[PDB]
């Protein structure tokens, strides 16, 4: 359901 | 110092669609779609993996985020999140989309939970602060809400006076998703009336403390609305008619069912815990 955020913050 | 004044509203002297409802009273289930920039202090506590929404929260400065303690620590549900487990998403409107160029994602530096938070019995002192690793940049969608002082709390925390609750929580108490109405596409808002302490107490068997207040409509009032799963940690605000600034009087804490007749939502009394907030911020 949740769109993929940029890996930069993961 | 510039808190409680939204870029897209107070700053340009525009009013949002329901703020007049609150002023008229001065002497999320069944809510509605929030306007853009209507709640610049709204924060989403986000779990790294599996990526999901943990709670609501609020921005009180460029480095501090306020929320409910039970959002981070709740032994009954085996909940005990640590700094790196989370992320704070600010400047959002859509629940699931990554709002490029508008939202800002922050990593947590340190969690501070109230030392006397009662998770064992009644969620007493359900409050927690989060310090961000780096300051967040204010914008049209990102701005801090103000924290109440003794006088402000005294004049606004009265039965009948309405407040505003926002969040991306469920639309209905009864388990539902994107198929039969359950999760909202965008931020939800609802204005609710503060309720008389005796009434709050008579609505439950749980022991109610002075660190909490309850809000919501009575069955006789016809109007509905309440927070729900996914909304905790979120802000309960009020617009001061004295200086036209938004103040966070409460924190979405707990209830017994969502939008139930004869029942009400309970919120953490922010002002009663301000000394603790100050100390933490001043000490760190
Ligand atoms: N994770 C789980 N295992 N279960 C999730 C249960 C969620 C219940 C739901 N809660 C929530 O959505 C959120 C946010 C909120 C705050 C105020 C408000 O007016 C509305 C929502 N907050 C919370 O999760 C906090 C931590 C425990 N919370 C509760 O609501 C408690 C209330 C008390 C718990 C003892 C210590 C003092 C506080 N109840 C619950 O989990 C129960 C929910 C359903 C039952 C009736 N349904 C049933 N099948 N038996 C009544 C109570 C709500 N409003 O009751």
């Amino acid at each position: 359901d949740f769109e993929e955020i940029p890996e930069e913050y993961l | 110092a510039d808190c409680g004044l939204r870029p897209l509203f107070e700053k340009k002297s525009l009013e949002d669609k329901t703020e007049r409802e609150l002023l008229e009273s001065y002497i999320i289930v069944e809510g509605s779609d929030a306007e853009i920039g209507m709640s610049p202090w709204q924060v989403m506590l986000f779990r790294k993996s599996p990526q999901e929404l943990l709670c609501g929260a609020s921005l009180i400065s460029d480095r501090w985020v306020l929320t409910a303690a039970h959002c981070l620590l709740y032994p009954p549900w085996d909940k005990n999140f640590t700094e790196n487990d989370l992320l704070v998403r600010i400047g959002k409107h859509s629940r699931t989309r990554y709002e490029r160029n508008i939202e800002k994602i922050s990593m947590l530096e340190k969690i501070y939970i109230h030392p006397r938070y009662n998770w064992r019995e009644n969620l007493d002192r359900d409050i927690a602060l989060m310090k961000l690793k780096k300051p967040v940049a204010f914008s049209d969608y990102i701005h801090p809400v103000c924290l109440p002082d003794r006088e402000t709390a005294a004049s606004l925390l009265q039965a009948g006076y309405k407040g505003r609750v926002t969040g991306w929580g469920n639309l209905k108490e009864t388990w539902t998703a994107n198929v039969g109405k359950g999760q909202p596409s965008v931020l939800q808002v609802v204005n609710l009336p503060i309720v008389e302490r005796p009434v709050c107490k008579d609505s439950t068997r749980i022991r109610i403390t002075d660190n909490m207040f309850c809000a919501g409509y009575k069955p006789d009032e016809g109007k509905r609305g309440d927070a729900c799963e996914g909304d905790s940690g979120g802000p309960f605000v009020m617009k001061s008619p004295f200086n036209n600034r938004w103040y966070q009087m409460g924190i979405v804490s707990w209830g017994e069912g969502c939008d139930r007749d004869g029942k009400y939502g309970f919120y953490t009394h922010v002002f009663r815990l301000k000394k603790w907030i100050q100390k933490v911020i001043d000490q760190f």
